[PDB]
């Protein structure tokens, strides 16, 4: 329906050279697209919602003067959000970067009891409350 | 060994009140040791005998 | 008819004859007044007509709650898997202005006694442990006294008075602790643990002492089942008013002439009560200030309320209060209503088990804001923040301990706001 001329291009879309990022930092990095582990000091759940794209740590050093974080990694802090896994491999192959994905871990789920803890015949009982 | 036998077997913790209130009676008061000779008899672990003792105003731990 | 006013109980329906020991309370004595005659026919009767018989009697717990007995302990009445099936029998009477639980066992036993066997056939329980609390040392023992009488002459044991129906009866002493009065409280100290109470479901009837199925009926409300199986339900539920039927036993204490424990009819209006069996209160019904009709843990009413007003569980619910314990605490205008009320936040405070917030830290809370309050520290702006503060444990707690504390708070800021903000005020004028 779209009165404007389109064209076909069979090609896997790379826009490797129309980023600008030094080619140092595309060949040589391994993207890590996960879902976050929940912090185990905490019970809350809300930031194990959303994929996230980080790259490999590279060399933090000690400034000679006042002992400070050196770094020489561009792409230290960088970390995107993705909604779901494919838009994060679509988005790691067309910038040309090497990934590594690891499947989502979802806690299973579990059979709670309360009336477990008194039970008649069984270890499950509590000897306090 | 009366009272043990007040309640079904496999829950001879169900005797721990009893039996450490007949330990006061004897000596007038729970000192840390007639708890962990309780404990022993009963087969519970000494801390199960202290929530106990602490939590009913009936014993003397002085 | 049905009836249009109560009280004034004849000797001849009493069910408690001996609620004074004035007769020989051991058994033989027992026997000459009525008690276990006739038991063998009430247990082959079956568990159905012996429920059937407490339903229609009308019957509900005396513990504080009041809830259909007939009902209740049809719970057990279902098929038995593997495991046992026990009756508690909750004799841990610790409600502040109660002590009808304490006569029946001290001058009674063997009603109570009875009254197990019967209420564990109609569960078909294989055993019933009867909970007193540690303080009734003697009463304790002549409950024991009587148990072994009952073993020794059949009525209890191997083959229950004959009907082929095994029985025993336990007696555990509690070690001090008002919270093991508590229905799944006093479960988890027969268990040798903290008297903490659990949270339902499960149900006692379900899950309960030990893991298997339990009922916990109060002393009263056991002890009057053989009566109403040999005298049937019509003649108990022609008491009292429609679903407030029988004969309840009453606690009238504090500022009375003669404080004293009495039976009297349900729907007994109070002031017939405490004028009739009491001898009216100190210094004449005109010097009446406040009434706590069932023990600490219902609200008070004030003079206007007392007049008409009758004690029954509806009665009184109409009233924004509760029957309770039957226990009537009186207090006349001597009284410091507001001390005599922080004084029993602090009891809730001392008995708190501890397990649940709302309880643990509100109760406590309540307790230092009426300890201000008594001596007028605190500014009227307090009172409604007291009130919130109350409805917040009210219902949020795992067992109704919590529900007890607030409520004596409601009534006080319900029938008692301008002592409350009287003695505010003469505070702030001193130290201005
Ligand atoms: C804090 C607290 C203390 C209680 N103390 C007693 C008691 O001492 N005696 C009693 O019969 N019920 C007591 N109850 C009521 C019991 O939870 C339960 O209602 C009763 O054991 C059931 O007996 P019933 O069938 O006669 O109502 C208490 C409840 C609470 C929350
Ligand atoms: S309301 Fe109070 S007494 Fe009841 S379970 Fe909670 S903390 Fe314990």
């Amino acid at each position: 329906t779209r009165d404007t001329q389109l064209i076909t291009v069979d090609e896997k879309l790379d826009i490797t050279t129309i980023t600008g990022v030094p080619e140092e930092h595309i060949k040589t990095r391994k993207a890590r697209i996960f879902v976050p582990a929940r912090n185990n000091m905490q019970s809350g759940v809300n930031n194990t919602k959303k994929w996230k794209m980080e790259f490999d740590t590279r060399e933090r050093w000690e400034n000679p003067l006042m002992g400070w974080a050196s770094t020489a990694d561009p792409l230290s802090n960088l970390v995107l959000t993705f909604s779901t896994k494919e838009d994060a491999v679509a988005f790691a192959e067309k910038n040309g970067w090497s990934y590594d994905v690891e499947e989502r871990k979802v806690p299973k789920p579990k059979s709670k009891s309360y009336g477990a803890n008194f039970s008649w015949n069984k270890r499950t009982r509590v000897s306090t409350k | 060994e009366a009272i043990v036998k007040n309640y079904p077997e496999g829950h001879k913790a169900a005797a721990v009140l009893p039996v450490l209130d007949l330990a006061q009676r004897q000596n007038g008061w729970l000192p840390i040791s007639a708890m962990n000779k309780v404990a022993e008899i009963l087969q519970v672990p000494p801390m199960r005998v202290y929530e106990v003792a602490t939590f009913y105003t009936m014993y003397n731990r002085k | 008819p049905k009836k249009t006013s109560f009280g004034s109980l004849k000797d001849e329906d009493r069910i408690f004859t001996n609620l004074y020991g004035r007769h020989d309370w051991r058994l033989k004595g027992a026997q000459s007044r009525g008690d276990w005659y006739k038991t063998k026919e009430i247990l082959l009767k079956g568990p159905d007509w012996i429920l059937g018989e407490v339903k229609t009697s009308g019957l509900r717990g005396r513990g504080g709650a009041g809830f259909p007995t007939g009902l209740k302990w049809s719970f057990m009445n279902k098929p038995s898997d593997g495991r046992p099936k026990y009756l508690v029998v909750n004799a841990d009477e610790g409600e502040p202005g109660t002590c009808k639980d304490r006569e029946i066992i001290r001058h009674d036993p063997h009603k109570l006694v009875e009254g197990c066997l019967v209420g564990g056939r109609a569960m078909g329980a294989r055993a019933a442990y009867i909970y007193i609390r540690g303080e009734f040392y003697n009463e304790a023992s002549n409950l024991q006294v009587a148990i072994r009488e009952a073993y020794e002459a059949g009525l209890i044991g191997k083959n229950a008075c004959g009907s082929g129906y095994d029985f025993d009866v336990f007696v555990v002493r509690g070690a001090g602790a008002y919270i093991c009065g508590e229905e799944t409280a006093l479960i988890e100290s027969i268990e040798g643990k903290q008297g903490k109470p659990r949270l339902k479901p499960p149900f006692p009837a379900d899950v309960g002492v030990f893991g298997c199925p339990t009922t916990v009926a109060n002393v009263e409300t056991v002890a009057v089942s053989p009566t109403i199986c040999r005298r049937g339900g019509a003649w108990f539920a022609s008491f009292g008013r429609e679903r407030n039927s029988g004969t309840k036993l009453f606690n009238i204490s504090g500022h009375v002439n003669n404080p004293c424990t009495v039976e009297e009819e349900m729907s007994v209006p109070l002031k017939e009560l405490i004028e009739k069996h009491a001898g009216g209160v100190t210094g004449g019904w005109d010097n009446l200030l406040a009434v706590i009709p069932g023990g600490s843990s219902t609200p008070l009413i004030p003079k206007s309320v007392c007049e008409t007003v009758l004690m029954d569980f509806d009665a009184l619910i109409q009233a924004q209060t509760g029957l309770g314990t039957a226990a009537v605490i009186v207090m006349d205008r001597s009284t410091d209503i507001v001390k005599a009320i922080a004084r029993l936040i602090e009891f809730y405070k001392h008995e708190s088990c501890g397990q649940c917030t709302p309880c643990r830290e509100g109760v406590d809370w309540m307790n230092k804001v009426m300890a201000r309050f008594v001596r007028g520290d605190a500014r009227p702006a307090e009172i409604d923040s007291l009130w919130e503060i109350s409805k917040q444990i009210e219902g949020h707690t795992i067992c109704a301990l919590g529900d007890g504390a607030a409520w004596p708070v409601q009534g006080l800021i319900r029938h008692f706001r301008p002592e409350l903000e009287e003695r505010m005020q003469q505070f702030a004028q001193q130290h201005q």
